């Protein structure tokens, strides 16, 4: 009476995350009647998984 | 005389030699797969002037 049982169990996760955000604003406004006024903003958000 | 498991046989003039055997030999064979892919993207941009 022989017995022979052979169990070949495996498990493998795996996990990336990486998310970017950058920001850039600028304004400048000169005036010397003159008036001048500039405004100017920038966003980027960017995010993986 | 033939005695087979407390039962009365009997041979007969064609047949040489009818001895009874275990010979036990059973197999059983279990495979598994499993596979998980994920994906994920936001991008957010914005511009003002």
């Amino acid at each position: 009476y022989r017995v022979l049982f052979y169990v070949d169990s495996e498990k493998l996760k795996q996990n990336d995350f990486n998310s970017v955000e950058e920001k850039k604003c600028k304004s400048s406004g000169w005036h010397f009647v003159v008036k001048f006024s500039s405004h100017g903003c920038k966003e980027l958000e960017n995010a993986l998984k | 005389p033939h005695y087979i498991l407390n039962t009365r046989f009997r041979k007969p003039y064609n047949v040489e030699s009818y001895t009874p055997q275990t010979q036990g030999k059973y197999e059983f064979i279990l495979k598994e797969y499993e596979s998980y892919s994920d994906f994920e993207r936001n991008v957010t941009e914005k511009m003002a002037s």
